[PDB]
DNA sequence: TGCCCCCCCTTCGGTGCTTTGCACCGAAGGGGGGG
């Protein structure tokens, strides 16, 4: 137990604290419970109640591991719910490509830093729990903890904030030693040779005993390679700990699930890791356990993975006095991977995006997005911004940011070929074309009814109306442009009514989630020029009267 | 000196919103201040029992190369109580916005004299990152009226009108109004002499304890026609939409004559010569498109708000308004970096003028209507982010149906 | 039969529009990983 002070700490207010009922247990359990709690109690962890308290929270007996020996913890649902909010600071993880090469470096643990730090005094008669007796042959044994239990929602807070306040002396006084702090996990790299290197190691340890800290042996790692937050840290480079993905005759939803996040914790070292088709089957399914066969796509990506994850990978450490240089491949079906390095084939890490943000988009604003997630991690990582390398030609660019009405922008970049490349699939013409034909649609749909009409009458004197079931308004609209580009030859003036058409037609997507924009966008590409112009409906104008009269 | 008792409006809690990633540098300086004011006591370590928060960053205003501090209260403004229902509330003075010349000048120190309401300051936590999360976030809360705080120059009202009285009755003709942290000073002397008003009141606030505007080339920008020889039918067709959007604005706007000249199934590209009735139509729209829409006056009562449109070639439109179609003004803004490659950087600066505009005029900052995703702005805004204050802010995608203002 | 954090992918439900469905967005469901 530490000595340091306690933090302060309330139930919600109105909020009383649990009173949960101990459900029985086995007379094996009841009495691995008693030895584990006498010890509990000798260390002062915990201290013996009687009945004029009364809360109560379950305690449960659980196997700690292959041994057998038993594992209490006790089940503070209840009481969480009753506790103030926290706010919680840890903020993040640390990435081993974040970390400089060290001269020196070190990997402790502290010892039941839960059970170090000291509760509030006055809170502590609301974490009472009582063991009970076979048979209800006496009332049972209640206790209270006097330090921080593992399950209550704010633990592992104050265990963190003690902990820096702790390491705030130590780390002033050192500051060519770097501590990484993560919970009760430290790593401790300098530029002093092992020597004075290990004087600063037992002198760090010493500070933190005089704190209630321990610091075990079995803990305390001194050789490379270093196990750390997943990783292997050695001198010149990192390692991921060895990913085995699932394998399967027959899988559920919930194996899917779980392969899935195997592939992008992988994707974080491994490049060019996809999970798109995977993914698919998780669609539409209702039952974790529902078995699901795998679609050709999804046998195929996944043996593509298995083969990149057979090969060996490796990060290398940050060099502070280089740039940091971000370049974006292009995958398809809205998939991309990238690389961060500082000199060419060496990694500092990887990555993949592979989020669709709306219901329809084109690869420029996805590769604005892939751009705005690396400039995000990259400031978490080391700090700064990096210059990117990216498959989308200066042209290309600036074609969109040109033609497109909302503020865009992507930093320093140069282009590299790496095809496919990243393109505009068609471009509105900005004025109506010299003899192309001039086509005024129109599509209606009744809102009670679901039916609905759409059609188009032409300057040449072409007019045609299909009727719609099962439609809506917004639909019918498109309706009508996907018939007008149906029937229309390579070159095409169109005029609508509608501003919803429009708003996206203009905004040059390549790709939706509607299959009937999906239809408008590939006979889009197939046009050599369009003209696409909007007028008022109901205003009696030019042709878009007639095609509106068309309609009823 | 005894605190001001301060509470939040009924039934709502403080601020509960997380801190964003930060760079190196603005790291860095967030240190370097915060451990200072640790020091002389305007703010104290916390930890997480403290339940609330508050974003955090800096800003290198483009000639103080010092790092400021700027703490993200906007969500715990709204919360905060009135202190105009309290009584304590500054009144905005026209005829600032007539003046020659006005500077800006941070004034936010001054704010950290006053202590501030012992129950109210965990309402003032904010926490500092760390690169690659090397350790927990750093937590701290106010223990004076804080920079950002809504409340400060309403509680410090009292202080500086008394600061003020003598520079402000030895110079009855300069105007002082007190924003946020900010104090806009304007009049009609020559900058050479205009400036050294600013600098003898500066020291007049140093020893108790900027931008350079010009009110007067803010000019408006209203809807325009097109002048051409000939019109097309597509011509006619964009003129023709684009007065019947301008009729729920203006009054008495016709569009029966150059509508029917489009009568027919016509094509795009060919040309319709103006019949005179329709010349008649449009020379009429055309000038009441020139002065302004009678009828439309500021309610002090309800919210500004500003909408922007990408014009392009460095150019945005914007509308101030209370009520839809009721613009109390109406203007465009230019780019001036030379540089003409930032889309981000050009919204942003466009924002902090138009704001600095609503409260030269009216007296605080409209909530604007931006044409940029969330994430977009988001990723860069605060690299080019100069003023003490922050406005409101909500994201549109709504596509030009007109060139309404071009 | 417990806690806290970051990530991704899917699903759901609230909001506002001068809408009647649509697009957006944040929260919560699963998974990965850390302690
Ligand atoms: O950009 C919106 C984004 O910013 C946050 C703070 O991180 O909210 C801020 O901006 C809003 C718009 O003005 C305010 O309503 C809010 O009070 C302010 O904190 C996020 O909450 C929001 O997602």
């Amino acid at each position: 137990i530490s000595p340091i002070e306690t933090v302060p700490v309330k139930l919600k207010p109105g909020m009383d604290g649990p009173k949960v009922k101990q459900w029985p247990l086995t007379e094996e359990k009841i009495k691995a419970l008693v030895e584990i709690c006498t010890e509990m109690e000798k260390e002062g962890k915990i201290s013996k109640i009687g009945p004029e308290n009364p809360y109560n929270t379950p305690v449960f007996a659980i196997k700690k591991k292959d041994s057998t020996k038993w594992r209490k913890l006790v089940d503070f649902r209840e009481l969480n719910k009753r506790t103030q909010d926290f706010w919680e600071v840890q903020l993040g993880i640390p990435h081993p490509a974040g970390l400089k090469q060290k001269k020196s470096v070190t990997v402790l643990d502290v010892g039941d830093a839960f059970y170090s730090v000291p509760l509030d005094k006055d809170f502590r008669k609301y974490t009472a729990f009582t063991i009970p007796s076979i048979n209800n042959e006496t009332p049972g044994i209640r206790y209270q903890y006097n330090v921080l239990p593992m399950g209550w929602k704010g633990s592992p807070a104050i265990m963190q904030s003690s902990m820096t306040k702790i390491l705030e002396p130590f780390r002033k006084q050192n500051p060519d030693i770097v501590i990484y702090q993560y919970v009760d996990d430290l790593y401790v790299g300098s530029d002093l040779e092992i020597g004075q290197h290990r004087t600063k190691i037992e002198e760090l340890r010493q500070h933190l005993l005089r704190w209630g800290f321990t610091t075990p042996d079995k803990k305390h790692q001194k050789e490379p390679p270093f196990l750390w937050m997943g990783y292997e840290l050695h001198p010149d480079k990192w390692t991921v700990q060895p990913i085995v993905l699932p394998e399967k005759d027959s899988w559920t939803v919930n194996d899917i699930q779980k392969l899935v996040g195997k592939l992008n914790w992988a994707s974080q070292i491994y490049a060019g890791i996809k999970v798109r088709q995977l993914s698919k089957l998780l669609r539409g399914t209702k039952a974790l356990t529902e078995v699901v066969p795998l679609t050709e796509e999804a046998e195929l990506e996944l043996a593509e993975n298995r083969e990149i994850l057979k090969e060996p990978v490796h990060g290398v450490y940050y060099d502070p006095s280089k740039d940091l240089i971000a370049e974006i491949q292009k995958q398809g079906q809205g998939q991309w991977t990238y690389q961060i390095y500082q000199e060419p084939f060496k990694n500092l890490k990887t990555g993949k995006y592979a989020r669709m943000k709306g219901a329809h988009t084109n690869d420029v604003k996805q590769l604005t997005e892939a751009v705005q997630k690396i400039a995000t991690e990259s400031i978490v990582i080391w700090g700064k911004t990096p210059k990117f390398k990216l498959p989308i030609q200066k042209e290309t660019w600036e074609a969109w940011w040109t033609e497109y009405w909302q503020a865009t922008w992507i930093p320093e970049w140069e282009f590299v070929n790496t095809p496919p490349l990243v393109k505009l699939w068609y471009q509105l013409e900005k004025e109506p074309i010299i003899g192309a034909e001039t086509f005024y649609v129109d599509g209606a749909a009744n809102r009670e009814t679901k039916l609905g009409k759409a059609g188009y009458v032409t300057d040449r004197g072409r007019q045609k109306v299909v009727p719609l079931t099962d439609t809506t308004n917004q639909k019918t609209e498109l309706q009508a442009i996907h018939l007008a580009l149906q029937d229309s030859g390579l070159e095409v003036n169109i005029v609508t009514d509608s501003q919803y058409a429009l708003g996206i037609i203009q905004a040059q997507p390549d790709k939706s989630e509607s299959e009937l924009v999906s239809q408008i966008i590939e006979q889009l590409i197939k046009k050599e020029k369009v003209y696409l112009a909007w007028v008022p409906a109901h205003k009696g104008i030019g042709g878009n009267e007639q095609v509106d009269k068309l309609v009823s | 000196i005894e605190t001001v008792p301060v509470k939040l409006k009924p039934g709502m809690d403080g601020p509960k919103v997380k801190q964003w990633p930060l760079t190196e540098e603005k790291i860095k300086a967030l240190v370097e201040i915060c451990t200072e004011m640790e020091k002389e006591g305007k703010i104290s370590k916390i930890g997480p029992e403290n339940p609330y928060n508050t974003p955090v960053f800096a800003i290198k205003k483009k000639d103080s190369t010092k790092w400021r501090k700027l703490v993200d209260f906007r969500e715990l403004n709204k919360r905060t109580q009135d202190f105009w229902e309290v009584q304590l509330g500054i009144p905005h003075p026209a005829g600032l916005k007539q003046k020659k010349s006005v500077t800006v000048l941070d004034v936010g120190d001054a704010y950290f004299s006053v202590p501030l309401d012992k129950d109210f300051r965990k309402y003032t936590a904010f926490t500092i990152p760390s690169i690659n999360n090397e350790t927990p976030g750093i937590r701290y809360q106010y223990n004076v009226l804080p920079q950002g705080w809504k409340g400060s120059p309403a509680i410090f009202q009292s202080s500086m009108t008394k600061i003020l009285e003598p520079f402000r009755k030895q110079n009855p003709d300069i105007v002082i109004y007190q924003y946020m942290d900010d104090l806009y000073v304007g009049s009609d002397l020559e900058i050479g002499q205009h400036r050294t008003k600013i600098e003898e009141l500066r020291q007049h606030l140093l020893r108790w304890g900027g931008y350079e505007l010009h009110p007067d080339k803010w000019t408006v920008q209203p809807i325009v026609l097109p002048e051409k020889d000939s019109w097309t039918v597509n011509d006619i067709q964009k003129l023709v939409g684009k007065l019947n959007w301008a009729s729920q604005i203006y009054a008495g706007i016709k569009v029966r004559q150059l509508s029917k000249l489009l009568r027919g199934t016509k094509a795009l590209t060919e040309v319709v010569p103006l019949t005179e009735e329709a010349e008649l139509e449009l020379a009429e729209n055309r000038e009441i498109l020139k002065e302004p829409v009678h009828g439309v006056y500021y309610d002090p009562s309800k919210d500004l708000i500003a909408e922007i449109q990408k014009q392009g070639q460095g150019q945005w439109t914007y509308q101030i308004y209370q009520e839809p179609f009721k613009n109390l003004k109406t203007g465009k803004y230019a780019r001036m970096k030379g540089a003409h490659t930032n889309d981000v950087k050009q919204l942003t600066e466009a924002v902090q003028k138009i704001a600095t505009e609503s409260i030269v005029i009216w007296g605080k900052t409209p909530k604007f209507k931006l044409p940029i995703q969330k994430e977009t702005w988001e990723a860069w805004w605060t690299e080019y982010w100069q003023a003490t204050w922050i406005p409101e802010w909500e994201f549109v995608n709504t596509p030009p149906l007109v060139k309404l203002w071009y």
